[PDB]
């Protein structure tokens, strides 16, 4: 039903064939899915470092599933700003596999304690995208599940 | 918060020298931490990075004979490069980014010259 | 791949006079850009970052807005220490990341 | 043809030195190339060769501390070295091979003395 | 017996230098034969040791950029070093050890100073 | 882990009287150390060894006598030549081997 | 393995007389070999190569022939500029290829 219904840009798979994925038995089929730039899809993959696979979602090496990628310039960019969407920038260190972080605490930049109120030295971990119509392919939104 | 940086002079080509950042204020394992060259006369250029956790990215004229290296210990950044005569003939700055694209602490250069 | 350059290059601005500079991106950009200010023989300081967020220690006389392909920053008062260099970036993907263009050069 | 030789200088025992053989007039990537050695107030001494095919050939006295290699983008030849008191004390020469025996484009000599 | 020890001088952070230690009168591949090391206005210390046979052991803070080697054809034994800021700024002595303990033959020290 | 220490650091000594020099070795120690004795400038020399050995060429005037954790040396004539640094040491296992500890000064 | 030896080494000719160079080659020899000129403190130029070939730029005043074993250079004219150093080579096998041997001097 996948490919009927949605064209694809980055149809992908490990370990597992796209033809042959039918008959085949599994007990668990998760699915995740968010929204990332065009030019960091390809941070979705086995290993690799970035700002997003490093510190946001980390795939694991003996990764047996398959990445879909296609773009959404049409509907998920905005008429003039979409900062709903944020990307955890700042990390103290890299995620385990499959793992996951909601916290919105100030991050620490020195050995000075940090206050609650972000200023100096003290940052908003999460940053916001940028999406508008008018810009280029590598900064349109995309889906990936 | 200051980010003073030692190391230089002059090295023959395939030779090798190393910079040491040196940062109080700041965390070195904490921060976006990059390299900055600048020929003279000329404008400026990338050449690598290293993230809190244990990533680093080299730009490509400066890939395969330029290591990074941090050390907790002395609170310092470390630059080791094996130098060419093209390669390297620039001032080397140390930078801190705050919103994931500026560089606002920007330390005093260090000339580095081949001959 | 993007390529930044700027259109002014040199430029001759008296006292009285403002000064406005503008530089380009290839294929489109985001809304983060960075302007720096580089006296001859000192270490370039942050200016302007981000969407016309200014920065402390930064004078207000200073203001860089621009949205999408088009991006300038302008300065309103009579500059009585007659700037130098500025430059822009921003950051990329894996293989380029920070990219600074041509730089700039203003005087008397 | 000229070749024009760089590099050079004092290194001291155990350092590293690299030297540049620029040919304007004749292919390195096409002849027979090698370096050549003369100590002061003695004979020469042949230290490399390197073929038109990807084959170099060195003498005993300098095997697993000299490498060699070319760069067809800037039609120059290289020589890397990491140098021992006794090894590397005399003049370097560059040189082509006409008929498989005979030397005769000659470079000036660059002075490589160890302290 | 005399141990004149040579090379020295300056060499830039993560350069590197080789001490070589020439001894008439005993044979290095027969002795416990060491290298110690003496910052200025401060107490000596250890840093290297070889045995008759093909043993080597360094102390912590000299351990694996510190490499020692003896060459029997000119009785000498040599020291490589790929220095560090703190790791060599001091004058290096050469020594035999009699009972196990005891280091009379000491050298005369060539400074290595980094910078 | 042994660790070598000496007490007197520091001292002021006259011609006409001696001097006695005490280094202590914690957990114990055997009967294998070393006195040196380096003028300033000058690469040091073997003064006593073992146990109260003495050396060729090391005067009679010299004599280091001790056992066990307490270890010392004294020198019996007027110090012509007032002499200046001296030092202990003592081979341990495969970590650290040769453990040299803190100097002493002698003058006048 | 051969070994290139040079009987003459050094020599006295004056400008009215010629001079006459040998170089042996043990264990005998094929027909290429070079003859070098080498003017002091400059980089040396061919002078002669292979089975008297003569060289463009090279004066026909020289002349170097010879079959086997033995192998000799001559000079014709009366050297106005005194030469000073010349060397034989021929290239081997594998381990050793260039064998220049020893140096011969010529002068006033």
């Amino acid at each position: 039903v996948l490919y009927n219904f949605a064209p694809f840009f980055a149809f992908k798979c490990y370990g597992v064939s796209p033809t042959k994925l039918n008959d085949l038995c599994f007990t668990n089929v998760y699915a995740d899915s968010f929204v990332i730039r065009g030019n960091e899809v390809s941070q979705i993959a086995p290993g690799q470092t970035g700002n997003i696979a490093d510190y946001n979602y980390k795939l694991p090496d003996d990764f047996t599933g398959c990445v879909i990628a296609w773009n959404s310039n049409k509907l998920d960019s905005k008429v003039g700003g979409n900062y709903n969407y944020r990307y955890r920038l700042f990390r103290k260190s890299n995620l385990k596999p499959f793992e996951r972080d909601i916290s919105t605490e100030i991050y620490q930049a020195g050995n000075k304690p940090c206050n609650g109120v972000a200023g100096v030295n003290c940052y908003f971990p999460l940053q916001s995208y940028g999406f508008r119509p008018t810009y280029g392919v590598g900064h349109q939104p995309y889906r990936v599940v | 918060v200051q980010l003073v940086e030692s190391g230089g002079g002059l090295v023959q080509p395939g030779g090798s020298l190393r910079l040491s950042c040196a940062a109080s204020g700041l965390t070195v394992s904490s921060n976006y931490m990059n390299w900055v060259r600048q020929a003279p006369g000329k404008g400026l250029e990338w050449v690598s990075v290293f993230y809190p956790g244990g990533s680093t990215f080299y730009a490509d004229s400066v890939r395969g004979r330029f290591t990074i290296s941090r050390d907790n210990s002395k609170n310092t950044l470390y630059l080791q490069m094996n130098s060419l005569r093209a390669e390297d003939t620039a001032v080397y700055y140390c930078a801190r980014d705050h919103s994931g694209h500026a560089l606002d602490i920007w330390g005093q250069g260090t000339m580095v010259t081949v001959s | 791949d993007i390529q930044m350059t700027q259109s002014p290059s040199f430029l001759s601005a008296s006292v009285g006079d403002r000064v406005t500079i503008t530089c380009r991106a290839s294929q489109g950009i985001s809304s983060y850009l960075a302007w720096y200010q580089q006296k001859p023989g000192k270490a370039p300081k942050l200016l302007i970052y981000a969407a016309s967020t200014l920065q402390s220690g930064v004078p207000s006389r200073f203001s860089g807005s621009g949205s999408g392909t088009e991006f300038t920053l302008t300065i309103s008062s009579l500059q009585p220490e007659d700037f130098a260099t500025y430059y822009c970036q921003h950051l990329n993907s894996y293989p380029s990341m920070y990219t600074f263009g041509q730089g700039t050069k203003v005087d008397i």
